[PDB]
DNA sequence: GCTTTTTTTTTTCACAATCCCGGTGCCGAGGCCGCTCAATTGGTCGTAGACAGCTCTAGCACCGCTTAAACGCACGTACGGAATC
C-alpha cells in the first residue's frame, strides 16, 4: 500500500454537512481547506509556544491557546473562537 | 469502554490527533490536557465559518460542490477572514470583480 | 543524459499573456515599455523562489524539486500558497 | 464595417478574466522557463509536475496583484496607461526593490 | 528686510532633521496619548518608562518611513506637496488598509 | 477647551518635523489630521497586543518587552529595548 | 574552552544550551552551536568593524546607535538582512529627492 | 539580589577589541548589538528547526545551520558566513 | 443683443456579444470495505507551577522654576490644477 498521508478531510466533510447538508467539495477545494487548518495550527501553536517561553513556562496550556487566539484572530472571529474553545473545554472537563 | 476525546468535547475535529501534533511539533516540553481540545475547537469553528460562506457562494454560483473560486469569493468578500488570510494565496481562486471607477465609460 | 540544456524561454511569456494578467488586475490601457519590464520582474520572482526551493531539495539530498520544496520556499518569501500540500 | 471604440474590448477582457481563474500563461513556455532558471542553481534536476503548477499559480498571482498596485499608481498620477515607473513605485513602496 | 523664499527653510529643516536622531514628538503629550489609548483595553495600567520610549521610537520610525513613501507618491503625481491621497495610496500599497 | 483628546497633543510642529526627517518639503494642511488618524491606528494595534501580553503575564505594569514582543508580531521588530 | 577550541569569542557552551531548551528540535548535533556561534560572531564583527569606522569618521571613540544605523544602511547586504528592523536612536540617511533641490 | 539577566555583551566587547581595539561603545549601542544577535540566532534556529522538521529528522546538526544560513543571509554575506562556520567546525573537530 | 456655427444631446435601427436553457457524456466525488497503526485505557512517578509570604524597586504624584517650543497672525510667492492644444 502507499505510505499513510494524514489529512483533516474527514473532519472538513463532517463540518460541511453540519453547515450545508445539501453541499459537497472538490478535490482541490478540500486541499485548500487542508492548507488552511495546517496554516492556522502552525500560527496558533507558534504564538502559544512564544507566550509560554516569554513567561518562563514549560507547558502550553489552554490559557496560552486562548491568548494566542486573541493575538491572531480578527475581532468577532476571535470572540466566537474564544467562546467555542471555552465551551468545548468545559464540556470535556465535566465529562472527565 | 473507548470514547474518543473529540466526542467528550462535542467536537468533530480530532483532539487525539491535535494533542499529538503539539507534543511532536517542537512547540514546548509539556502540553496541558485542555490545550488540544481548545485548539481543535478553534480550528473547527474557523473551518465551519469558511464552509458556511464558501457554500453560500457555491449556491449563489448555482452549483452543489465547493471549488477554489467559492472559497476565494467567500474569503475576500468577508472583512475579517480576508485580514486573517491577507498574505495567503488560494490556488485556482482568481480575483473579485473589481473595475476602478475612472476606467469606465462616460 | 539524452539532451536537456535550455534555450531563451523568457520570450515564451508572450505579450498576449502579460496583457491577460494585467487584464485580471483590472488594467485598461498598457504602455509599450511594460512587457519587457514585466519579464524582468517575473524572472526575479522565479529566480528567488526557485533558488530557495532548490535549496530545500539539495538539503533533503533529492534531485527532484517537490511541490513542498516550492510551498516551503513560498512561505519563506511571505507568499504562502494553499492547495499543494503542507 | 463595425469597429469597437478603444477601451471597450479591454473592459470586456477585464470582465472576462476577473470572472475566471484558469492560468493565463501558456503552460509549457512557463515550464521551460522554470527549468532554464533552475539550471543556474543546480543541473539535471527533475521537478514534480505539481511543483511546476504550484510555481505558475504563485507567479500569476504575484504579477496579477502587482498589476493592481501598478494600476492605482497610474491613476494616482491622473493616467490610465500603466507605465514602467508605475510598477517601480509599486515595488519600491512594497519594498521588493531599493 | 531679509526674507527666504518658500521651501528654502524646508530644505534646511530636512538636512537638519536627517542629520539628527532625537525624538521629534514631545515626550509628555506622547505619553498622555499612550495612557489614553491603553485605557480602552485595560484600566489602572502602569507603564515602565522604557515601555513608552519603546512605543515612541516605534511610532516616529513608522511615521518617518510612511512620509518617505508618501513623498514618493506625491512626486509620482508630478507634485511637490504631500496630501492625504498620497499617504492613503502608500498605505494601500503597503497592504496596511484594504 | 484644552480637554482629554490627547491625540491633539501631537502638534503640527512635531508632525512637520517627522515628515522633514522623511524628506518632505511642502505639506498640505489636511495632512496633520490624516497623520493623527494613522498614528492612532498604529498605537491601538501595537498597544492592544502589548497589553494582551501584559494580561497573560498576570501583571498591571506594561513592560518594554511586552512592546518589543508586540512590535515583532506587527512586523515592526525594534532593536535596543530587550530584543 | 570550547569557544577557544573553535577560534571564537562567542560562547559555544551557552549557544548549545539555548538550542536544546529553545524548542527547536528534540536533539542538537555537536557541530550546530559551534557553527552557530561562528556565524553570529562573523556578523557581529562586520557591523562593529563598519560602525567603529563611522565613529572614527566622526572623531568619536565610542560607537553609538547612529554609527550602527550608518554602518548598516550603507551596506547593500546588511540593509537587506535588517530591512524590516528599526534601530532606536539610529536616525535616517541624509537624502533629499532630486526634484525638490533648487534650480 | 536584582534578578540576574544574561546577555551577549561581554562577547560583543571582545569582538570589538579584535576589529578596533581603541574604540568603545554606549549602552544604547550595546543594547542594539544584543537585540541584533538574539534576532538572527532565533532566525537561523527557527529555519533549522523547520528544515529538520520537513525532513523527519530529530537532530538539528551543523548542516541544518548551514542550509538555514544560505536561506537567511544575502549572497555575498552567506558566502563568508558559511566559510567561517565551516572553518570554525573544522578547527573544533581538529582540536579534539 | 444677434446671426452663424460648433458643441452637446437625442433618437433610430443594425450587430455583436453575452446570457440562459436542455441535451449529452465522462470522470472524480462519495462511499463502502477490510485491515492497521495510532488514540485510548489504566496505571505509575516526578516535578512544574500555583500559592503565601516578604523585599524593595521603580512607578506615580506633586511642586516650582526656566526656558524652548507652540501659537496666532500678517503677508505674499510658488504651487496645484484647470483649460487648451
Ligand atoms: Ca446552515
Ligand atoms: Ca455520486
Ligand atoms: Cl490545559
Ligand atoms: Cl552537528
Ligand atoms: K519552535
Amino acid at each position: 500500500k502507499r505510505s499513510r498521508k494524514e489529512s483533516y478531510s474527514i473532519y472538513v466533510y463532517k463540518v460541511l454537512k453540519q453547515v450545508h447538508p445539501d453541499t459537497g467539495i472538490s478535490s482541490k477545494a478540500m486541499g485548500i481547506m487542508n492548507s488552511f487548518v495546517n496554516d492556522i495550527f502552525e500560527r496558533i501553536a507558534g504564538e502559544a509556544s512564544r507566550l509560554a517561553h516569554y513567561n518562563k513556562r514549560s507547558t502550553i496550556t489552554s490559557r496560552e491557546i486562548q491568548t494566542a487566539v486573541r493575538l491572531l484572530l480578527p475581532g468577532e472571529l476571535a470572540k466566537h473562537a474564544v467562546s467555542e474553545g471555552t465551551k468545548a473545554v468545559t464540556k470535556y472537563t465535566s465529562a472527565k | 469502554k473507548a470514547k474518543t476525546r473529540s466526542s467528550r468535547a462535542g467536537l468533530q475535529f480530532p483532539v487525539g490527533r491535535v494533542h499529538r501534533l503539539l507534543r511532536k511539533g517542537n512547540y514546548s516540553e509539556r502540553v496541558g490536557a485542555g490545550a488540544p481540545v481548545y485548539l481543535a475547537a478553534v480550528l473547527e469553528y474557523l473551518t465551519a465559518e469558511i464552509l458556511e460562506l464558501a457554500g453560500n457562494a457555491a449556491r449563489d454560483n448555482k452549483k452543489t460542490r465547493i471549488i477554489p473560486r467559492h472559497l476565494q469569493l467567500a474569503i475576500r468578500n468577508d472583512e475579517e477572514l480576508n485580514k486573517l488570510l491577507g498574505r495567503v494565496t488560494i490556488a485556482q481562486g482568481g480575483v473579485l470583480p473589481n473595475i476602478q471607477a475612472v476606467l469606465l465609460p462616460k | 543524459r539524452h539532451r536537456k540544456v535550455l534555450r531563451d524561454n523568457i520570450q515564451g511569456i508572450t505579450k498576449p499573456a502579460i496583457r491577460r494578467l494585467a487584464r485580471r488586475g483590472g488594467v485598461k490601457r498598457i504602455s509599450g515599455l511594460i512587457y519587457e519590464e514585466t519579464r524582468g520582474v517575473l524572472k526575479v520572482f522565479l529566480e528567488n523562489v526557485i533558488r530557495d526551493a532548490v535549496t530545500y531539495t539539495e538539503h533533503a539530498k533529492r534531485k527532484t524539486v517537490t511541490a513542498m520544496d516550492v510551498v516551503y520556499a513560498l512561505k519563506r518569501q511571505g507568499r504562502t500558497l494553499y492547495g499543494f500540500g503542507g | 464595417p463595425h469597429r469597437y471604440r478603444p477601451g471597450t474590448v479591454a473592459l470586456r477582457e477585464i470582465r472576462r478574466y476577473q470572472k475566471s481563474t484558469e492560468l493565463l500563461i501558456r503552460k509549457l513556455p512557463f515550464q521551460r522557463l522554470v527549468r532554464e532558471i533552475a539550471q543556474d542553481f543546480k543541473t539535471d534536476l527533475r521537478f514534480q509536475s505539481s511543483a511546476v503548477m504550484a510555481l505558475q499559480e504563485a507567479c500569476e498571482a504575484y504579477l496579477v496583484g502587482l498589476f493592481e498596485d501598478t494600476n492605482l499608481c497610474a491613476i494616482h498620477a491622473k493616467r490610465v496607461t500603466i507605465m514602467p515607473k508605475d510598477i517601480q513605485l509599486a515595488r519600491r513602496i512594497r519594498g521588493e526593490r531599493a
